[PDB]
RNA sequence: UCACACUGACAAUUAACAGCCCAAUAUCUACAAUCAACCAACAAGUCAUUAUUACCCUCACUGUCAACCCAACACAGGCAU
RNA sequence: CCUUCUGCAUAAUGAAUUAACUAGAAAUAACUUUGCAAGGAGAGCCAAAGCUAAGACCCCCGAAACCAGACGAGCUACCUAAGAACAGCUAAGAGCACACCCGUCUAUGUAGCAAAAUAGUGGGAAGAUUUAUAGGUAGAGGCGACAAACCUACCGAGCCUGGU
RNA sequence: GCUAAACCUAGCCCCAAACCCACUCCACCUUACUACCAGCAACCUUAGCCAAACCAUUUACAUAAAGUAUAGGCGAUAGAAA
């Protein structure tokens, strides 16, 4: 059972125009215009990257790039960590008598 | 429910009134739990010069002479600023790194 | 025709996901099934039908332990969250499954039979002949689909080569592979069919609108059809 | 009041108006041609006269084409000359029965092909008539090059033809180095046709595509007037020095 | 009962049903606005 | 394709004029079809000895299905064209 | 300025300078008995509070400390022979409060 | 000019009342409300984070009137907290 | 007075008056005096006295209704998400009873306050109940605890555009 | 004599010729008349009333040839070309 549902996930983009599979001319796309066009072909824009850094719109890097990314996954504990067993788990994690 | 009244900020309910408004040009943005931050850079700073010693007045006298109108264009400006062009025998090609750009209205009036 | 399915949750979460009722409406807005709508709000819990599924950096078998037995409003049979290893997963509860019990989850097809308890699960290749089972899968690694209601339980008939014929509760034979996993015993929540409704209040609370008022004239399909058992359908 | 020009001439009026007037001539001629295609869903008549029965006399007869219908699937793939026939039929082939409509559909498949000009495999939805025409015309490239534009009825085929023509004109490397003799032989195999590069760039393009190409060609940026004034001043100085 | 009050006032529902955006979202509203403009009405949408 | 015939005939619209059809003319009739017909065996010049269906250089009439599936795509056969025919004849004569 | 496209300040941009002021303003006499310091103004429909404060402090050099603006709607119940309503120009009102206890009293005109 | 809310000009309402909203990478949300502490259940339920990256420019905008809405009206008709 | 009518002031249709608007328009074949004549007519058409041609016959309003396209859940039926409502008394889809939902009868009116109202007598009022906000289900259909009822005051199947 | 009728200029229709309009300032696709931030958008025989006393076949939206050949439960009607 795969949880996700195709309708909820991101809709698959349409198939690329058959004009780009011809090696190799300049497909007349609507890139010259600054608005969607029904006729003509669809271009392939490059991945735009913002030059300056905006705190209100800043994207963080992935987990594969970090200053102190360690391989040994350490399990932290905070007030929200609701244990399952109870006092025995805390006694085992602390190594103390009750 | 009239169709002639201009849709403004005095028609819609609470949400519409709060979202809509007049063309007053916002200053800053809104973040956190209703905490509007004002950006001093976006605030319009009026550069007012000193009027001391200004011998001009907002009204002209009637004893002034009448002269024809001369629409100032690029040709007239080039003809007026032709001294160095003739002495050679001052132009920017790209103004991307310029503060007061011409074609892209980066300034205000 | 705005109709977005609430089933939007890739990560298997344990918290009750907010269930947005439908009322018999499709993506367009027209009713295709009468008798659905107007009920009490519920919260669906992501059930882990796939019994066998090791966690990270794991492969071999692993034991389990029962914590509590709660009720599920989305079905007739109750549920019971079971924790195994460094994670938890909601699963269907079996009869006589009290809190704190130990559930064994293995997949090695032993040479001989294995005396399975009233909660553990083993491949059909290690189950004695004639044993009630439930939550049978269709294909290897597919997931439990057959025999999942309250009280339902199919008995094992016989094994032929690397296959096994399962007698579903509907007196229908189904040939399933021997490498497939399936629980044992009967589902919890016994004596459910005898649960008298009592009043239409509970029926409406469950989310079932009253039947239509049209006097449908009984045609030929209304007569009793003493049909025989259907042929055995295999999946090989 | 009345209109100065008919209603079926506004297309030509707009074509000859402005931006469409700057378009080349080789493309406008092909656009204005509009010749009849080859019969498909009907058998053509042998001669103009067949001598109808009943009365032993001759009478001129013509073959009218079927209105046909080209869905987007046809334009996406390579279809011979068939399409969607939205006709009507009687009950038992008799006018004394009931009249009912019918939407005939063509047979589609999904076969692979190989073009020696572009050197790339494509998975187009080819039909039976298209395969028969290809077999009759030997290779697929020859079939695409011999077919005009109206009988092809599809955009992908026209794009393939334009690409093949551009490759034949520019004579660019289509098989990478280490294969000069093979490339020369492949180029000589299609000695016919050979449309220039200037004309092959406007083959198969639609009206909007042609307009976009013409707009992007002469786009550029406005020349500053300062350069023009400097040139005029230099010319005036040269004229004054010459005299 | 008194059925003379068939109109319930509401700006949100009005703007959502007979809105310029909802009209242009489909060719129906486009044709409606085109007809209203050809006729010469002062108010095209709500 | 599907060969369909018209009904009610056309009243003829001069020479250089388009005939204004009508709904009565839209009613067609299925007279024949490209399918349900005795298929033909096209000619293909094989370039390799594959089974007893042909010989290296010799031409045969192989079915369209096989000729288009296993012979043409795999480059094991060539279309019966007058261009390569002369080359094949010269090669056979040289042998 | 009013009816003028404003620039798009990204993050590291310069200060937005305003040269040649377009919009105008005009004070009026209070008609509901205001305190002995507040001064009313008719802010146009294209001007904010800080904008008016800066404009005043720059041109008139009035020690402005607190301002409170609001929108006023003009009466639209006025029809002509054609039965066409006349919408009055809607203008924004302000109430600037001076500092240092200057106490600005509205002088009487047309004695 | 029942009788004198009908014309042209005059200006209030000032927000602190509610909206105008949360930059991302991945991971934690099972022990109902019903004074919730005994009992007692079924219709199984209405409110919560984690380490990091980057950020310390801050109080602008919308309504603040009235005898008021929807029914041809100044209508014994309908309107929730 | 008009006329359906064997037959109307009849106690049968119609009408208070004046204003302007409003209701007979074309063919093949005939009547016809003109011009010419075995030819006539400004090509083509007719001809065992015809051809050419002006003039001259043949109205208006009134239905039931579908087709393609837009508008419809802001009143009404159903569904969806998040909220609100239910005093008090005797003690379970318990009983009476406030606010509220619905309307079995009496009497006023049918141009009435109201194209569905007024006072009392009434059923429910801790649940299958009512309701504030928004979204979805629309005619060859939707909905329906079925009234073949409702879908913006007339729905056995709406309105407007063109075919009317 | 009170209430009431009398005034042509505005303007329009039928034709000839000619192919007409679309940036003073700002907004205009979200709740158009809103300055400021990470998604799929079109290529589909028109039908029907009516006529044939009903209708299921069928029915139209320069001149001459000629309403001739033809189609038409061979009928209402349709209908050219050389
Ligand atoms: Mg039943
Ligand atoms: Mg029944
Ligand atoms: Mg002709
Ligand atoms: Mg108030
Ligand atoms: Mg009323
Ligand atoms: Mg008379
Ligand atoms: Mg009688
Ligand atoms: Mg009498
Ligand atoms: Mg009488
Ligand atoms: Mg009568
Ligand atoms: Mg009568
Ligand atoms: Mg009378
Ligand atoms: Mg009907
Ligand atoms: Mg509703
Ligand atoms: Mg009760
Ligand atoms: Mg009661
Ligand atoms: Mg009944
Ligand atoms: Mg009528
Ligand atoms: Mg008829």
């Amino acid at each position: 059972y795969e949880w996700g549902v195709r309708s909820t996930r991101k809709s698959e983009p349409p198939p690329l125009d058959r004009v780009y599979e011809i090696p190799g001319l300049e497909p007349i796309t609507f890139a010259g215009k600054m608005h969607f066009v029904p006729w003509l072909a669809r271009p392939i824009f490059p991945p735009w990257d913002r030059g300056y850094k905006d705190p209100r719109f800043y994207r963080s890097p992935p987990l594969h790039e970090h200053p102190l990314y360690k391989d040994q996954a350490c399990y932290i504990f905070h007030h929200r960590c609701r244990l399952l067993e109870g006092v025995k788990q805390a006694l085992w994690l602390t190594k103390t008598k009750l | 429910a009239d169709r002639m009244s201009k849709w403004t900020s005095k028609r819609g309910p609470r949400s519409f009134r709060g979202r809509k408004g007049r063309g007053a040009k916002g200053i800053g943005f809104l973040t956190s739990g209703w905490r509007f931050v004002q950006i001093k850079e976006m605030v319009p700073e009026f550069v007012v010069p000193d009027l001391t010693g200004f011998k001009l007045k907002p009204y002209v006298s009637y004893l002034a002479p009448e002269s024809e109108e001369t629409p100032l264009t690029a040709a007239q400006l080039f003809s007026e600023a032709v001294a160095p062009a003739i002495e050679k025998d001052g132009f920017e090609p790209t103004q991307e790194g310029k503060l007061f750009q011409l074609y892209p209205r980066n300034f205000l009036r | 025709a705005n109709f977005v399915s609430w089933k939007s949750r890739t990560k298997y979460t344990i918290t009750p996901v907010k269930m947005r009722k439908s009322g018999g409406r499709d993506h367009t807005g027209r009713i295709r099934v009468h008798g659905i709508g107007g009920g009490h709000k519920q919260r669906y819990r992501m059930i882990d039908f796939l019994r066998f599924r090791p966690e990270e950096t794991k492969s071999g078998p692993f034991e389990e332990k029962v914590i509590q037995v709660r009720y599920d409003p989305c079905r007739s049979a109750d549920i019971a969250l079971v924790a195994g290893g460094s994670r938890k997963r909601w699963i269907i509860a079996t009869e006589n499954m009290q809190a704190g019990d130990t559930i064994l989850n293995s997949n090695h097809i032993g040479r001989m039979a294995v005396a399975a308890r009233e909660g553990d699960a083993h491949p059909l290749g290690a189950l004695p002949v004639g044993t009630l089972i439930n939550n049978v899968e269709s294909e290897p690694g597919r997931g439990a689909q057959y025999i999942r209601a309250a009280g339902t339980c199919g008995v094992l008939l016989r094994k032929v080569n690397g296959t096994a014929i399962i007698q579903l509760p509907s007196k229908r034979q189904m040939q399933v592979l021997e490498t497939c996993v399936a629980t044992v015993g009967r589902v919890s929540n016994v004596d459910h069919n005898k649960r008298v409704i009592g009043k239409a209040g509970r029926n409406r609370w469950l989310g079932k609108r009253p039947n239509s008022g049209r006097w449908h004239r009984k045609g030929g399909w209304a007569g009793r059809k003493i049909r025989p058992l259907p042929p055995m359908k295999s999946y090989v | 009041p009345l209109h100065k020009y008919p209603v079926w001439l506004w297309k030509r009026l707009q074509l000859r108006e402005g931006i469409c007037s700057r378009l080349p001539g080789h493309y406008l001629r092909s656009l204005e041609e509009e010749r009849t295609p080859t019969p498909v869903h009907y058998r053509p008549h042998g001669a103009k006269f067949k001598i109808n029965p009943k009365n032993g006399q001759r009478e001129r007869v013509e073959d009218v084409p079927i209105p046909i219908y080209f869905p987007p699937e046809s334009q996406r793939g390579l279809w011979g000359g068939e399409g969607w026939i939205l006709g009507q039929i009687y009950a038992n082939n008799d006018k004394l029965s009931k009249r009912l409509k019918k939407v005939w559909k063509p047979q589609l498949f999904e076969r692979e092909f190989y073009s020696e000009i572009l050197d790339k495999k494509f998975t187009v939805t080819v039909t039976m008539r298209t395969l028969d025409l290809i077999d009759e015309a030997y290779g697929l490239d020859f079939y695409i090059l011999k077919t005009p534009k109206e009988d092809l009825c599809s955009k992908f085929g026209m794009d393939l033809k334009r690409g093949m023509l551009l490759r034949l004109a520019r004579q660019d490397p289509q098989l990478h180095p280490e294969d000069p003799e093979r490339r020369a032989a492949i180029y000589d195999k299609y000695k016919e046709f050979a449309i220039p590069e200037e004309e092959a760039e406007w083959v198969g393009l639609t009206l909007e595509e042609a307009i976009e190409k013409q707009r992007l060609l002469e786009e550029k940026d406005p020349v500053p007037l300062f350069k023009i004034y400097v040139a005029e001043l230099i010319q005036q100085l040269q004229q004054q020095a010459l005299s | 009962k008194a059925r003379g009050n068939e109109y319930q006032p509401s700006n949100i529902k009005r703007k959502n049903k007979h809105g310029w955006v909802r009209r242009l979202s489909t060719p129906a509203g486009v044709q409606v606005i085109l007809r209203r403009m050809l006729k010469g009405r002062k108010s095209l949408s709500h | 394709t599907v060969i369909v015939e018209r009904w009610w005939k056309v009243p003829l619209a001069g020479e250089g004029r388009k005939p204004r059809l009508h709904r009565r003319h839209r009613v067609y009739k299925l007279v024949e079809d490209t399918k349900h017909r005795p298929k033909e065996n096209l000619e293909l010049i094989l370039t390799q000895s594959v089974e007893n269906v042909g010989v290296r250089g010799d031409l045969v009439s192989v079915k369209k299905s096989l000729g288009r599936n296993r012979l043409l795509p795999q480059g094991l056969a060539v279309y019966a064209s007058p261009e390569n025919k002369k080359l094949f004849e010269e090669e056979k004569l040289l042998r | 300025a009013r009816n003028v496209v404003y620039p798009l300040y990204r993050l590291g941009g310069p200060q937005l300078r305003v040269f040649r002021t377009n919009f105008f303003i005009q004070l009026v006499r209070p008609g509901v008995a205001q305190p002995e310091d507040t001064v009313q103004f008719r802010i146009p429909m294209e001007m904010t509070r800080v904008d008016l404060r800066n404009y005043l402090e720059g041109i008139y050099n009035v020690p402005v400390a607190a301002v409170r603006t609001r929108v006023q709607h003009g009466s639209n119940k006025r029809r002509d022979h054609r039965n066409v309503r006349i919408k009055k120009p809607d203008y924004k009102v302000a109430y600037v409060q001076l500092a240092h206890g200057q106490t600005f009293t509205f002088p009487d005109l047309f004695p």
